[PDB]
C-alpha cells in the first residue's frame, strides 16, 4: 500500500527515464536506463516530497534469456512518507553502470556485492574489489550458467604445508531432482 | 640589434630531490642559485648574499660530469665550503655552489639536481 | 578507483599500458612475496606478461578491454596479496576415453 | 537594462585610503620612506627605507609583487603595476632597485629596473622590461614587451632605441640625483603629524547632524 | 518559547527558523523560475513553496507554523528546503526535460490481491 | 664522492639491456636508434624496454619521460643526468 509518492513522482519526475513503471501489491516498480539512473535517484533523494533517502539494498538478477542479462534492482525506502520503491536496469557483462555511492554512501558494499556475484562494474566506485568470495575467485558464483558447486576445491598438502586449491572431484554428484509438472502452465 | 630579453634568456633544467623534473629560466650573467630562486625550488630568505663568504653550501647543486666541463673549475674556497658544510667531510666531485655557476648558452640546457634541502634559521 | 568505459581504442591502449607499467613497478615486490629467485627470471616474467598481452589482441571491443584490465588489476592485487613420440591422440588414447 | 544601486556611497566624507589591504597581502611602508597622501598603494606593495613615492601615482600590486627599493623615487602621477607571468618568461613582479629616479608619468608594469637608474617622464615599461645597472632612458621612451636596456646607456624614442654610451662621470651622477629627490622628500615629510586632525571635523560633522 | 531538543540528534534547534524558511522559500521560487513552465516539476514546486511561504508569512510562532502546516520540525523543514535548492541546481545543471519524441512507457498494472497479514505500509491518517 | 652515473657505464648498461631482447638484434642496434624504425619493435616492446631499462637503474623513471626514451641515446642522456641512477 501506500501509492502516494509513487503516484506524485511519476506525475513530477521528467518522463524522459521513466521506461515503464508498475503498480503493484508487491511493490510499486520503476524500470530505466543505466544513462539516468543515477539522475534518478539523485531527484529521488532530495526532492521534499518523494524523499527516499535511505537505500534499502541492491540486488542482482540472471536471465541468460535475454540480451542484457544482468538486472540490477534497487530497494529504497522513504521513513518520512513511510513507502517503499524500487528502481530497476538492465546490465550486460561489459558495460559499466553508474555507480550510486556519492548519493546514498552504504551502497559501496551492496555494489561490491553485485560485483562479486554478478560481474556488473561500477562507474564511480571509490573500490570495486571482492567482498564476499574467496581470495583470487575466477568466476561470478551467482550466474546461472555458474555451476553450484564450483570449480574447484581446498584441502591440505601436507607436501607443501598449505591448504592447496584443487578443482572439484567430489563424491557423491548433486542429484538434481525434476519435480515439475506438466500441468502447472 | 633590438636588443631583447630574450637572447639573454638560458633555459636549463633540474631535479629536485624527490625526482620531480623542473624547467629553469635564467638571464645569462645571473647565477644558477639566482634562476633556481626565481623558480621557487630554493628558499629565497636561506641564501640572500650571492657571495662565497655567505654561502654555506645552501646553493649546492650537483651537475653531471659533461656539464662540468663547460663551467670553470671549484675554486679554493668552493672546495673548502662544499667540504665543510656537508653530512660526510667529503667531495661530491660533482656538485658546484650555485653562486659561483655564472649561467650563459654554453651553459643553456644544462641539467642539474637538487639535493635534500638543509635548515638555515638560528 | 574504477573509471568509465573507454570510449576510443586510442584510450584503451593507454589503459593497457598504465596495466603494463603498474604491473612491472609491482614485479620486485612479487620477489620478496614468492621467493622462487633460483628460476624466476624476472627478465622472463616480464616477457610472459607481454606474451600475455599480445595473446589478448583479438580482442576489439573496448569494453571487454576495459573488463580484462580490471580483471588483470584485480589479479595483480591477489598476488600482491599472497594468494596463489606418440603424437597427442595416443597419450590421451591410454590415459582415458573422456578426451 | 543597467540597475542603479540607491545604497552607492556618491560621497565617502574620506578619500581613497592610502593603504588597500587585498586579504592577508597588507602593504607595507617604511618609517623612513615617504608616501604622499594622495598616492593609492593597493596589495603587495612594499616600499623600502628612503623612498620617495610622489603625490598622484597609484601603485597596485594585487596581480603581483611591488618592490621600491632604498632612496628610489617614484615621481607624480606615475602608474606601477604588475601581472601573473610575462613574455620572457622571467618572474613577473615589478622590481625597482635602490638608488633608481622614475618620473612623473611613468608606466610601469612587470619591470625589473636594476639599481642606479634614471626614467624620465612619459616613460612606459611594458611587461618583462629591464633597465640594466646604470643606465638611463629620456622622456618619452616606451620599451616594448620583453625589451631591455643594456647597462651603461642611454636610449630615447617612443621604440627604444639606444643614442649614445655613458661616461663615467655622467654614470655617477645618479645616485646624486637619488638622494638628490631623497633629500626634497624628507623635506617634504616633516610636514605631516604622525595622526590626522580630520576625525575632529568628522565629529563636528557627527554633532551637527546629530 | 524556544525548542529544548528537536529529538534527532543530527538535527539542532534553530532560533530564526521563520526567516531561514522565508529566505530559503523565497530562494526557491527565484531558482525554479528558471526551469520550463510546462514540466510538472515546476509546477509542484511552485505550488508546495507557495504554499509553505504564505503559511510561515501569516502565522509567526514555529510551533503555530508547525501545526498548521501538519508536517512538524521546522529543522526538517529546512533540511527539505536546502535539499530542494540543491535538486534544482542539479536539474539545471543537467537537462531532463522535454521528452525524446517516438517515446514510449509501458505501464503495468496488476490488481492481484495480497493477505491482510502481509507487511504493507500503511497511508498516515 | 660521486652522485651521477659515468656516461660510457650507463651506454654500455643500456646497450646490454637492449641486447636481451628476443625480437631484437645486435647487428642492428646503435647508440643512435630508434626502438620503432631501426630496431622494428612495437609500443609495447618500447614500453617494456623502458621498465626493463627503469629496474636495472633502480630508479621510477615519470611518464613522460619515458614517452620521451624513444631512442637509445635519450634513454642515455636521460640515465646519465638523472641523480637517482
Ligand atoms: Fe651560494
Amino acid at each position: 500500500d501506500n501509492q502516494f509518492i509513487f503516484k506524485y513522482s511519476w506525475e513530477t519526475l521528467p518522463k524522459k527515464w521513466v521506461k515503464k513503471m508498475e503498480r503493484s501489491e508487491h511493490g510499486n516498480r520503476f524500470d530505466t536506463k543505466t544513462d539516468y539512473l543515477f539522475q534518478l535517484l539523485c531527484f529521488l533523494k532530495l526532492h521534499t516530497y518523494t524523499r527516499v533517502q535511505v537505500l534499502i539494498d541492491i540486488c542482482g538478477v540472471d536471465y541468460p534469456s535475454r540480451k542484457r542479462r544482468f538486472e540490477v534492482v534497487y530497494n529504497l525506502l522513504s521513513t518520512r512518507y513511510n513507502s517503499r520503491i524500487r528502481v530497476q536496469t538492465s546490465a550486460d557483462e561489459v558495460t559499466r553502470i553508474s555507480s550510486v555511492v556519492s548519493l546514498f554512501p552504504s551502497a559501496g558494499w551492496w555494489e561490491r556485492e553485485v560485483w562479486d556475484m554478478f560481474g556488473v562494474s561500477f562507474i564511480n566506485h571509490p573500490d570495486l574489489r571482492r567482498i564476499l568470495t574467496d581470495y583470487g575467485f575466477e568466476g561470478h558464483p551467482l550466474r546461472k550458467d555458474f555451476p553450484l558447486s564450483g570449480y574447484v576445491e581446498v584441502r591440505y598438502d601436507d607436501p607443501e604445508k598449505r591448504v592447496v586449491s584443487e578443482p572439484i572431484e567430489m563424491t557423491q554428484e548433486f542429484r538434481y531432482f525434476d519435480f515439475a509438472s506438466p500441468w502447472e502452465q | 640589434s633590438s636588443k631583447k630579453v630574450s637572447d639573454r634568456i638560458v633555459r636549463l633544467s633540474a631535479i629536485d630531490f624527490e625526482g620531480k623534473k623542473h624547467e629553469v629560466v635564467g638571464l645569462a650573467g645571473h647565477t644558477l642559485l639566482k634562476a633556481l630562486i626565481n623558480t621557487g625550488l630554493i628558499d629565497p630568505d636561506s641564501h640572500r648574499l650571492e657571495e662565497i663568504d655567505a654561502c654555506s653550501a645552501h646553493c649546492e647543486v650537483n651537475i653531471a660530469q659533461e656539464w662540468l666541463d663547460k663551467l670553470p673549475p671549484r675554486s679554493y674556497d668552493e672546495e673548502y665550503v662544499l667540504v665543510r658544510n656537508s653530512r660526510a667531510r667529503v667531495l661530491n666531485k660533482h656538485s658546484r655552489l650555485g653562486c659561483q655557476v655564472l649561467l650563459d648558452h654554453n651553459l643553456q640546457g644544462m641539467v642539474v639536481a637538487l639535493p635534500e634541502p638543509k635548515p638555515w634559521d638560528t | 578507483k574504477v573509471l568509465p568505459n573507454s570510449a576510443s581504442v586510442e584510450e584503451a591502449r593507454q589503459r593497457v599500458f598504465d596495466f603494463f607499467r603498474a604491473t612491472c613497478r609491482s614485479l620486485p615486490s612479487v620477489m620478496e612475496i614468492y621467493n622462487l629467485y633460483d628460476v624466476t627470471s624476472v627478465a622472463q616474467l616480464r616477457s610472459t606478461v607481454a606474451s600475455e598481452i599480445r595473446k589478448n589482441i583479438g580482442v576489439s571491443d573496448p569494453k571487454v578491454i576495459d573488463m580484462l584490465l580490471f580483471k588483470g588489476m584485480e589479479e595483480l592485487m591477489n598476488v600482491v596479496n599472497h594468494s596463489k613420440a606418440i603424437s597427442p591422440f595416443l597419450k590421451n588414447f591410454y590415459s582415458s576415453n573422456y578426451f | 537594462s543597467i540597475t542603479p544601486s540607491p545604497d552607492r556611497v556618491k560621497w565617502d566624507y574620506r578619500g581613497q585610503r592610502k593603504i588597500i589591504p587585498l586579504g592577508q597581502w597588507l602593504p607595507k611602508v617604511a618609517v623612513d620612506a615617504y608616501v604622499a597622501p594622495n598616492v593609492v598603494l593597493a596589495g603587495q606593495v612594499t616600499v623600502w627605507d628612503g623612498a620617495s613615492v610622489w603625490p598622484g601615482c597609484v601603485l597596485r600590486g594585487d596581480l603581483n609583487k611591488i618592490s621600491i627599493g632604498f632612496c628610489s623615487n617614484v615621481q607624480e602621477r606615475s602608474v606601477l603595476h604588475a601581472a601573473w607571468t610575462s613574455p620572457t618568461g622571467l618572474p613577473a613582479d615589478t622590481s625597482i632597485e635602490r638608488y633608481v629616479t622614475i618620473g612623473a608619468y611613468s608606466l610601469l608594469r612587470s619591470c625589473t629596473i636594476e639599481p642606479e637608474c634614471i626614467i624620465g617622464q612619459h616613460s612606459i615599461l611594458m611587461e618583462g622590461s629591464l633597465v640594466e645597472t646604470q643606465s638611463i632612458l629620456e622622456a618619452g621612451s616606451v620599451v616594448p614587451p620583453g625589451r631591455r636596456i643594456p647597462s651603461g646607456e642611454l636610449w630615447a624614442g617612443n621604440p627604444a632605441r639606444f643614442v649614445r654610451t655613458l661616461t663615467h662621470e655622467e654614470i655617477l651622477e645618479i645616485p646624486k640625483l637619488a638622494v638628490a629627490i631623497n633629500d626634497l622628500s624628507r623635506d617634504h615629510y616633516s610636514e605631516f603629524l604622525p595622526y590626522s586632525t580630520v576625525y575632529l571635523e568628522v565629529e563636528k560633522f557627527k554633532k551637527s547632524l546629530g | 518559547k524556544v525548542k529544548a531538543s528537536t529529538g534527532i540528534v543530527g538535527l539542532e534547534v534553530v532560533p530564526n527558523a521563520r526567516e531561514v524558511l522565508i529566505g530559503l522559500y523565497s530562494k526557491t521560487l527565484k531558482e525554479i523560475q528558471k526551469v520550463p513552465e510546462d514540466e510538472g516539476y515546476r509546477k509542484a514546486v511552485e505550488s508546495f513553496t507557495k504554499h509553505r511561504l504564505s503559511v510561515c508569512k501569516e502565522e509567526e510562532d514555529w510551533e503555530a507554523i508547525e501545526k498548521r502546516l501538519g508536517c512538524g520540525q521546522v529543522e526538517e523543514l529546512i533540511e527539505e528546503a536546502q535539499d530542494e535548492l540543491k535538486l534544482i541546481s542539479y536539474m539545471i545543471e543537467w537537462d531532463p526535460w522535454g521528452v525524446p519524441d517516438d517515446y514510449e512507457c509501458e505501464v503495468i498494472e496488476n490488481d492481484a490481491p495480497v493477505p491482510k497479514h502481509v507487511p504493507l505500509h500503511r497511508p498516515p491518517p | 664522492r660521486g652522485s651521477f652515473l659515468d656516461k660510457s657505464e650507463v651506454a654500455d648498461r643500456v646497450i646490454s639491456c637492449v641486447k636481451n631482447f628476443q625480437k631484437v638484434d645486435p647487428a642492428k642496434v646503435t647508440p643512435n636508434a630508434h626502438f620503432q624504425n631501426d630496431l622494428g619493435l612495437d609500443s609495447l616492446d618500447a614500453v617494456e624496454i623502458v621498465m626493463a631499462l627503469e629496474e636495472e637503474f633502480g630508479f621510477e623513471i615519470p611518464d613522460n619521460e619515458a614517452d620521451k626514451i624513444n631512442s637509445i641515446k635519450h634513454a642515455v642522456d636521460f640515465i646519465a643526468s638523472h641523480p637517482q641512477a
